[PDB]
């Protein structure tokens, strides 16, 4: 008759997990290499996916922490003394403008909350509430997008969470300054409904529930084959 | 290199009790005494172990309900009784002793139990 | 420990002469409740496995020729062969299976006299 | 019942040639808690009492010449002799003392090739 407090939904699902690692440069190059983008979802990290897909419906708040580490870049014309690096982190709600390049107008939109962060301080954090039209997120959706019974199968538009975009505020004239971003994601005030059997087959697609047939368990020698045995000894005489 | 002896080979008759004794030169604590069957036709087959210091006696299923075992630790003599004796059971019975839980170190001398009906 | 003493020497007689031997036990070998004598006369061919002749001192083992007859009640135990053979060379023990331990006899070589 | 199979035939080789043999066991003979292999390679001089060569498959018995080396882990068990001799004629078994019953091997005669 010992405690069960560690098996509750809160203590089971509120563990921070690293869900994205990206890199971006601070100088000339291909524009797509000068910013980092991520669409918020729980279907790309298999370890977190297996935990969220024990329940059919979920309702939680998001807490996102960004760890940013920058270093100098080898080449010619190295910077002898740089003041400090500042980074801009922008959260785009569902339906907001999304940048197609760095130094775009969407970076200065008043509907997108942004964080300006200087090197040396504590990691930046933000919290997003339960932002959806429906009354819950749904891990499994059996249905179509249009009512013609045709379209994308298994896609629901009621569980969009937005995007995260990170770039360098500074304009650098001497040298390049590569930076690396890590995203830590955590649910809070979690509520879950309608439990489901955990998955057996390995994941094959982030968008689908497709699978390969897998054996229901691990093989055994015989039906009456108990595990191994013990040799004769002082107790067994 | 300790020697080992037994009761000895005697010419018996069918359905006549033959007790094959075995001498000892050790103690009687958590050790073991047993035998085999030395017949070229039947190869080597154990008959039953006896465990001084453990009070355990077992027989093979091939002779279960036919043979019995007894011993006297103080007297240093171990019996291996047999019933419903046949004529093809003749073998050079070897007395095996183990001073360990799991080993076979010292072997016997040799005794014959051949009969004529 | 309970042991038994065989004859001081071997048979050392001619071939074809009946031989009588005795086994002197150091303690009683009769269980009065069952009237059973727990001792047997053994025989070991040199190089092979041993094999007894008669068990319980009154029941000859099946397959044993009629030449061997074991007797003796109480502490004493004897045996008789009405026809000794030159192909029966072995070591004769008188082993007891009464109580722990199962001690053997003393040994008896079938030597050469011819 | 747990048994083990020796090589299909005897050594059948010349005198003075190193011989390698194996013993195929029908089940695992390693106790993972103690990492001990419960099997030994035996040797019986024809007419006398048997006697093994190496026990635990890694500890050669005291008094055994350095020619015999036993190996083999898990179900398999092997042995090697760097100098076979004509006076070592016997029957080679690979007996296991892991659990009831203590079953013997299959037999291996040292035949004549000269």
């Amino acid at each position: 008759y010992h405690s069960r407090t560690e098996s509750s939904i809160e203590n089971f699902l509120c563990r921070a997990a690293c869900v994205y690692i990206a890199t971006y440069a601070s100088a000339g190059g291909t524009p797509t290499e000068r910013y980092a983008s991520w669409r918020i979802n729980t279907r790309q990290m298999v370890q977190l996916r297996r935990k969220f897909e024990l329940f059919t419906y979920l309702r939680f708040d998001m807490e996102i922490t960004f760890v940013i580490t920058s270093t100098q870049d080898p080449g010619t014309q190295l910077a002898q003394d740089m003041p400090v690096l500042t980074h801009q982190i922008m959260y785009i709600p569902p339906g907001g403008p999304v940048p197609n390049s760095a130094t775009d107008f969407a970076w200065q939109s008043s509907t997108n909350p942004s964080i300006f962060w200087t090197e040396g301080c504590a990691p930046a954090r933000m919290s997003v509430p339960f932002i959806s039209i429906g009354n819950a997120y749904s891990n499994f959706y059996d249905g179509w997008s249009h009512f013609t019974q045709e379209g994308v199968y298994g896609f629901n538009s009621l569980n969009n969470m937005g995007h995260i975009y990170v770039r360098h505020v500074n304009e650098q004239s001497l040298g390049v300054s590569t930076s690396t971003l890590r995203v830590y994601f955590k649910p809070k005030h979690v509520r879950a409904w309608v439990p489901r059997p955990p998955r057996l087959s390995p994941y094959v697609k982030s968008s689908n529930v497709n699978f390969k047939p897998t054996a229901v368990t691990t093989e055994r020698k015989d039906i009456n084959d108990v595990g191994t045995l013990r040799p004769v000894g002082y107790t067994n005489h | 290199e300790v020697q080992l002896q037994q009761s000895g080979p005697e010419l018996a008759r069918p359905w006549a009790s033959v007790k094959i004794s075995c001498q000892a030169f050790y103690t009687f604590s958590n050790y073991g005494m047993q035998w085999v069957k030395q017949s070229p036709g039947q190869g080597l087959e154990w008959i039953g172990p006896f465990y001084p210091g453990n009070a355990d006696t077992s027989y093979n299923q091939k002779f279960k309900g036919k043979a019995t075992l007894t011993a006297d630790k103080s007297s240093s003599t171990a019996y291996m009784q047999f019933s419903s004796l046949t004529s093809e059971d003749s073998a050079v019975y070897y007395c095996a002793r183990v001073v360990a839980t799991t080993d076979f170190d010292y072997w016997g001398q040799g005794t014959t139990v051949t009969v004529s009906s | 420990y309970i042991e038994a003493s065989q004859s001081p020497s071997s048979l050392a007689v001619s071939v074809g002469e009946k031989v009588t031997m005795s086994c002197k036990s150091s303690q009683s070998l009769l269980y009065s409740s069952n009237q059973k004598n727990y001792l047997a006369w053994f025989q070991q061919k040199p190089g092979q496995s041993p094999k007894l002749l008669i068990y319980w001192a009154s029941t000859r083992e099946s397959g044993v020729p009629d030449r061997f007859t074991g007797s003796g009640s109480g502490t004493d135990f004897t045996l008789t062969i009405s026809s000794v053979k030159a192909e029966d060379l072995a070591v004769y023990y008188c082993q007891q299976y009464y109580s722990y331990p199962y001690t053997f006899g003393g040994g008896t070589k079938l030597k050469i006299k011819r």
